[PDB]
RNA sequence: AGGCUUGUAGCUCAGGUGGUUAGAGCGCACCCCUGAUAAGGGUGAGGUCGGUGGUUCAAGUCCACUCAGGCCU
């Protein structure tokens, strides 16, 4: 007897799918394309919508503004549609069409920013949109939002740790907002008390801010083809004193890796999927990790990205 | 205070911050950069795409090299080039983080 | 403790969430958009290779053909790409470029054929790949495979049954090859014995076939745009014993209402979706389902809905 | 014979007190860019710093002698 009440409650219980093809049968793979708008961020647009409630500042009456242009948008989008709730996204005109059809048809009122001033014009608009008039607006801020990291906390990580019945050994992860390594490591090594995880983040190698954090280097970022991930810069979700590895993928084995899971899984992945998988990958060539438990996470699917060029032909 | 006299590479470097700035960073890659990091990038005239992912990386090594070239200089105009080539770096930088997310 | 296989075993398990917002509260949809593939045929592409492999027809060595190009296909594809077989495709030439992108990226063979002829061409140009070297061509056949009602049976019906607890009254399902209103039908009606569900199908007004086959009629069907049910005929896979009623809905209540699904329960819904929540609320209009519960398939999620005429407010 | 002054990348050349080994312009190879040319950027190959010694913690740079070229002679 389970009827949910609306589509925000819907969130995880995703499959953790053996990899029989792709390395030796020991990578694990945590399929967070199914959500319900098929996507790792349906978690945080729901339980940051969800904290708003519980700390009394979302009410009839105040609407929602976010700066985004990847997954975050469609995911506040649905749980201000399931939830009642008015939503305004601020995001460049370098995005295409069909993103914009897909939150226009999903309810949401799209706030144009200027292409040559990109992100920080989008951050900057929201911010005014704000500004005008505080009590009835709302901003989520998904890169220092504890809500961000805490239903990782609370939903994957118990879902891991009772689908490997506790013998994860190395958990792979990429870093957009630093919020899901966060949580899985938190819960796998504070909560439970397994401190031998072994915490690898997945980055760009055109864009290695968090190798060059761990160094002590100067944060220096790039333009890279691996979508999700790469913020650029250190976010306050991720913790870096939960980090124990961080590997850096290049964007064409990246789209290898992607085209290797369709082709050889029958898992619709993106670019951010195989990018992951492919630090799975070259981490078991060494031999100490031959016999581990890796868990990754898969976070998109390759459906939503069909226009683009994961699709050659 | 001795203000110093440049070499030939500082005022190489000066030149290159300049040019780079001038025929580099425009509106228009800067665009195309955001439709190579989305996926799909401006196509050729007859079949094929263009690049403008590696043509910013490029434009970042080099705006980096001639700042880190002029750090510790003291001519005037050279710590004008410097801030020059960190306000374009700046302005690509603020245009590319958080992009995608 | 449950690590899955591949991921044509996590098929099931599909939430079923309350419309408040459309109707009064009574209608309970099951989002069969959250399969590995996306779509309701993810259960039935996984299940006829199944019993393909259990009935001893799919030895190894042996390719798989079906003239489809909607979601039977991705279903096929990425089944046969998760167990490790071949599947050749045949569809027609007009098929879109993006469709054939994610048909090939599941590593399937697509054999094409005229745009003249379409789907009958499709099916004979299948036949004829069959017919070349039957040893190793083997057809799955969705509209009269007993795999296709069969997964229905063993996952759908007990899933509503049991998220329900027992409390179904009508059952909404739109007919395409007639497979989950059979399956469904068969385990309410039939293993748990509750004979008093009303199970409706849903189809075009264009084409009216389950209409003017329980009317006693020719059958005459016509083009329509409610893509994913329609097909044309009554296949051999639906059984109009287990059918009480026949809802007519038109294209544009099926646009209008996914269009209104997806923005007032945030529900991601394709042409086939809106035309069964219209059925629904075109039933609740008679004062005597008014409280009763109505459960109600979603099949089909916007993504793949893209680029047609449900996606025209710009 | 004496007094002076040159020699550094394929060519023309700067090198501030002895401190990144070593740099610029043109020339060469590859990539992006201009439909293309000019304009413009990135990576690299390329250096017994005329030769032999001395001094210094450290020599292209400071000394001592030679090799080759320019001025009064
Ligand atoms: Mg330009
Ligand atoms: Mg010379």
């Amino acid at each position: 007897s389970k009827i949910f009440e609306d589509n925000s409650l819907t969130i995880g219980h995703t499959p953790l799918v053996r990899l029989n093809r792709i390395g030796n049968g020991r990578i694990l793979a945590k399929v967070e394309s199914r959500n319900p708008s098929f996507s790792v961020k349906c978690r945080i647009g729901a339980n940051m919508i969800w904290d708003a409630e519980k700390r009394g500042v979302l009410k009839p009456g105040v609407e929602l503004v976010e700066p985004t242009s990847g997954n975050t948008g469609i995911a506040l989008a649905y749980v201000a549609a399931a939830r009642g709730y008015k939503l305004t996204l601020t995001m460049p005109e370098t995005m295409s069409i069909e993103r914009r059809k897909l939150l226009k048809a999903l309810g949401a009122n799209l706030v144009l920013t200027e292409g040559a001033k990109g992100m920080k014009g989008a951050i900057q608009k929201a911010e005014e949109i704000v500004a005008s008039n505080p009590e009835k607006y709302l901003l989520l801020q998904q890169f220092s939002n504890p809500a961000n990291p805490e239903i990782h906390e609370k939903t994957t990580g118990p879902e891991i740790w009772e689908d490997t019945d506790g013998q994860v050994d190395v958990f792979i992860a990429g870093v957009g907002t630093g919020g899901t390594l966060t949580g899985v490591s938190r819960y796998i090594k504070g909560t439970k008390g397994k401190t031998d995880l072994i915490s690898v983040a997945v980055e760009p190698t055109d864009s290695p801010v968090i190798a060059q954090a761990l160094a002590g280097e100067e944060i220096k970022p790039g333009p890279h083809k691996i979508q999700g991930i790469g913020a650029g810069f250190i976010p306050a979700n991720l913790d870096l004193k939960l980090v124990d590895k961080v590997i850096g993928i290049t964007n064409e084995e990246a789209i290898s890796t992607a085209r290797r899971l369709m082709e050889e899984e029958g898992i619709l992945a993106g670019i951010s999927s195989g990018a992951a998988v492919a630090a799975a990958l070259k981490l078991q060539e060494d031999e100490s990790f031959t016999n581990k438990n890796i868990v990754v996470i898969l976070p998109s699917s390759g459906e939503r990205y069909l226009s683009t060029a994961l699709f050659a032909d | 205070k001795t203000v110093d006299k440049l070499n030939q590479k500082q005022e190489s470097a000066i030149k290159k911050i300049d040019n780079t700035i001038k025929n580099a960073l425009k509106d228009h890659d800067i665009i195309g950069t955001l439709k190579d990091m989305d996926g799909k990038p401006v196509p050729k005239e007859n079949g094929g795409y263009w690049d403008a992912m590696q043509e910013m990386q490029n434009t970042l090594r080099g705006l980096r090299n001639h700042a880190d070239t002029l750090k510790n200089v003291n001519n005037p105009e050279a710590q004008a080039a410097y801030g020059r080539a960190t306000d374009a770096i700046n302005k690509i930088e603020s245009a590319l983080k958080g992009y995608g997310i």
